[PDB]
């Protein structure tokens, strides 16, 4: 595909993305996020949420 | 007359990890490990190479399927699993390190 | 938190609060009013911002394939490279893993902060004409009408006019 | 960074306070009594629990062996192993060395934030009947018998009773 | 900057202050006058001290060759051995930049910290004697000389000995 611009690329097609890790091939090459065994981790961009 | 001043609150909020804690409320969070794969290779601006049937050894000898790139020049060269490098039966002596020579040869 | 004002005088939060993140909700006279401070809100949305700006968009190194999806790579050889593979992944979810609640702990803790600078700023606007419950509240011992309250969240509260007032009804 | 609490203006810890981590100590007509407060406490430990749950006993990944203690592999191909080898075991050793520091420095900053947390919470209790010693006391200035101490601590103490007598005897 | 004090109700430090780090500045009767505290001073610098022997001169191990500059290595392991150091490069990359800023970021608020500390440590030695004004100052309601400024710094100040004037100007 022309239409998109990834440079991350393994044997299942593209990973285009600005997440530090990602989870999809541990054997993924060129410029990619780093590899972890983790599914998801949140980060938190808020305070304690403490409701009524 | 009173004044009293405190921070904001939503119903539904999103469970975090700490180092202290398993599943904490707060207001928001955004993910940090990436899952959604793109099923294709973008290739927007890339001078791209599909060698297909074509073998990407068989690119140096020339065997019927490569005769369409033996002197082909590109930055993203894609190799598939259907790629035989020989017509006549044979293997290269140290293929992979010519292999990975070549991925990288422009 | 660590600051102890996010859970621990401070009760609950206020869900109707959506102009940001702290705010004043003041009670007089003239009747209720609610409204955000808009130089602590921006405090922890501008620091938060910087751990985003951290994390995200970084341009990660170039690297080139080592492996053969296709045609395997000698055995001995695969194994040392399957080995060393699986081993950094161990550095790098460890470090995925750690850092997010390193940084999580602290952006908790970090709003905690902003909530009791806040708290303990406003107190000091109001010397002597006020005492604190332990809510995050502040009992004014005077009239304070809607134009009192605005003249304490743009910090134009002249202490010193309602004084001789306030410390009269202090003491009886 | 820290809080004033635990090696600050609090001069010492009670080697006779086995009921808890936190507790007071009051000092009145009737005598002498000291009883732990048992929020803040567990507070503490519900936190360092945390963290243990966190580094104790957890899924560690399965290595196998590329090496050979018997029957020593090729120089080139043993060279590389025990160089890859001996780099990971630096990172392994950087992460964890400074792990242990950056929590104990949370882990001793945590407590000392609970004891904080202790005394602005009485300080607020009795709001203008007593005045801060300084060394982690509450001079206070009406009569407090066993059972006004006691509604200091389990946090049913009302000001507005003792207010007026106690506004009396500091003033003067 | 979790304590304020720094950027908080402290307006802008002093760069006349050239004895320690934190001080005192008291006006009174007598004139004017500025100096250090070597408690909360000393107590920093000992800190920030500490992250330094912890980083600075930290032996390792020893690491030989496994490449050639000038006859260079066969391919297929050259890749390998390139490819794991440009992986541990990242690593140690990626340790490096995080560990100095959360060591930043653990200066930063160490020093608030202390500057908090001292200020609540004062308001608490003149006890009702005195009230906060809110920029760091203590507006203090009995004549204090420079005897008595003095008193306050070495901690030697007994607010009995002028609790009876105190009160009677705060009302
Ligand atoms: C909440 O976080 C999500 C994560 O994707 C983000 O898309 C959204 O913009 C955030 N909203 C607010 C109000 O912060
Ligand atoms: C190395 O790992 C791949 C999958 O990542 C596997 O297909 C291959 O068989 C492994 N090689 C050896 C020698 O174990
Ligand atoms: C690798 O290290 C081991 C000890 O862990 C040693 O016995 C062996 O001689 C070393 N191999 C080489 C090639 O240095
Ligand atoms: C490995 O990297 C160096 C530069 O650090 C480069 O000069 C060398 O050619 C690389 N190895 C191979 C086999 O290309």
């Amino acid at each position: 595909d022309a239409n998109c611009e990834g440079d991350c690329y393994h044997s299942g097609g593209t990973i285009i993305s600005n997440l530090p890790f990602q989870n999809i091939d541990s054997r993924a090459v060129g410029k990619c996020p780093r590899y972890v065994k983790q599914r998801s981790l949140l980060l938190a961009t808020g305070m304690k949420n403490v409701p009524e | 007359d009173k004044i009293c001043l405190g921070h904001h609150a939503v119903s539904n909020g999103t469970k975090v990890n700490t180092l202290t804690e398993r599943g904490v409320e707060v207001v928001n969070a955004t993910e940090t490990v990436e899952r959604t794969n793109i099923p294709r290779i973008c290739s927007k601006g890339k001078r791209t190479v599909d060698l297909g049937q074509c073998g990407l050894l068989g690119t140096i000898t020339g065997p019927p399927q490569c005769d369409q790139f033996l002197e082909f020049s590109a930055d993203l060269i894609i190799e598939r699993r259907e790629g035989s490098d020989v017509c006549y039966p044979g293997k290269f002596v140290n293929e992979e390190a010519l292999r990975q020579i070549l991925r990288e040869s422009g | 938190g660590l600051f102890g004002a996010i859970a621990g005088f401070i009760e609950n939060g206020w869900e109707g609060l959506i102009d940001g993140w702290y705010g004043f909700r003041h009670q007089n006279a003239q009747g209720e009013g609610t409204a955000a401070d808009y130089k602590s809100t921006q405090s922890a949305i501008d620091q938060i911002t910087g751990k985003l700006n951290r994390l995200i968009e970084k341009t990660n190194q170039q690297f080139e394939l080592i492996d053969n999806e296709f045609n395997e790579v000698e055995k001995q050889i695969g194994n040392v490279i399957n080995w060393t593979r699986d081993s950094i992944t161990e550095v790098w979810s460890y470090n995925a893993e750690l850092l997010v609640a390193m940084e999580n702990q602290h952006t908790i803790d970090l709003a905690d902060s902003e909530m009791d600078k806040l708290y303990e700023r406003v107190k000091r606007q109001l010397r002597e004409n006020a005492e604190e419950d332990g809510t995050g509240c502040f009992e004014i011992f005077h009239k304070c009408d809607d134009d009192c309250m605005a003249s304490i969240r743009n910090n134009t509260y002249d202490h010193s006019k309602y004084r001789e007032e306030a410390m009269q009804n202090r003491i009886q």
